[PDB]
């Protein structure tokens, strides 16, 4: 009984599409996504072994617990779509439309952010699920909260050490491997697109528009940037997949030493 | 200069 347990409200977006909501058990604000079933690239089978899309192995994978990614609270089949019910921060706005409004972010907040988003890539892959398509877009800011939460896992995929050769995140913040040689490994691949991100913070947008310029492996800074998160960046970015950064050592880096907790960010940069 | 979403 899907119609009776949750209210729906307006329209969010679409690429699918998701839908504002309110869980009538308990007025929780939730976000109701619709997933056409003739849509689905990848499937997977639930420990039931009731197939499903992907997203919603991967979602229950690191939805055990509080994170800093966006919860699936329920699902549902329908003859040609699956339903799946997300928490909804609010009051909220993405990364994308937020940097948009307010340009190039003061490196405190920037730091902030990535710092959130680090501890958020971490938790994905210490439940075994890789993303693949980390962007400003993805990223949810609870207002309040201070908190980022991740968002659409509809591109990602188990977590292994082997090549990946399929992709479907986003081409401007894959790194120059997979436009090369259509072949790219998991991390290596997460820590170009969070330089892509990181440099998006600092910036207001980000470096690269065209396949030339992603593998041309030059970065010009638009944007008066700190020596300290200009060398980050470009290690992000490093052309050779094995010369980029662990995640311990972006976390371990000078440019991140003392960040700021999620109360005081909101309070400085968001109230 | 243009900012823009990008599509998956
Ligand atoms: O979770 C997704 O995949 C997702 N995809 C979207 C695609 C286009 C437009 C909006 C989208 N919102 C989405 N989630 C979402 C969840 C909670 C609050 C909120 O504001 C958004």
């Amino acid at each position: 009984p899907l119609e009776s347990q949750y209210q729906v409200g307006p329209l969010l977006g679409s690429g699918g599409s998701v839908y504002s909501g309110i869980r009538v058990s308990d007025n929780l604000p939730v976000a109701i996504k619709h997933v056409e079933k003739d849509r689905i690239s990848d499937w997977g089978e639930l420990p039931n072994g009731t197939r499903v899309p992907m997203e919603v192995v991967l979602l229950k994978k690191v939805s055990s617990g509080f994170s800093g990614v966006i919860r699936l609270l329920d699902w549902f089949e329908r003859p040609d779509s699956f339903v799946l019910i997300l928490e909804r921060p609010e009051p909220v706005q993405d990364l994308f439309d937020f940097i948009t409004e307010r340009g190039a972010l003061q490196e405190e907040l920037a730091r902030s952010f990535f710092w959130q988003v680090l501890e958020a890539v971490r938790h994905c892959h210490n439940c075994g699920v890789l993303h693949r398509d980390i962007k400003d877009e993805n990223i949810l800011i609870d207002l309040n909260r201070g908190e980022l939460k991740l968002i659409d896992f509809g591109s990602g995929a188990l977590l292994k050490d082997t090549v990946y050769t399929d992709f479907d995140g986003t081409r401007v913040y894959s790194p120059p491997e997979w436009i090369r040689y259509h072949r790219y490994h998991g991390r290596s691949a997460a820590v170009w697109s969070l330089g892509i991100l990181l440099y998006d913070m600092v910036c207001g947008d980000i470096p690269f528009e065209h396949d030339e310029e992603i593998i041309g492996g030059q970065v010009f800074f638009r944007q008066r940037v700190s020596s300290e998160c200009q060398h980050l960046i470009r290690w992000c970015l490093a052309l050779r997949p094995s010369d980029r950064p662990t995640f311990e050592e972006i976390q371990n880096h000078p440019w991140m030493q003392d960040v700021l907790l999620p109360q005081e960010t909101a309070e400085i940069h968001l109230h | 200069r243009k900012r823009r979403r990008h599509p998956s």
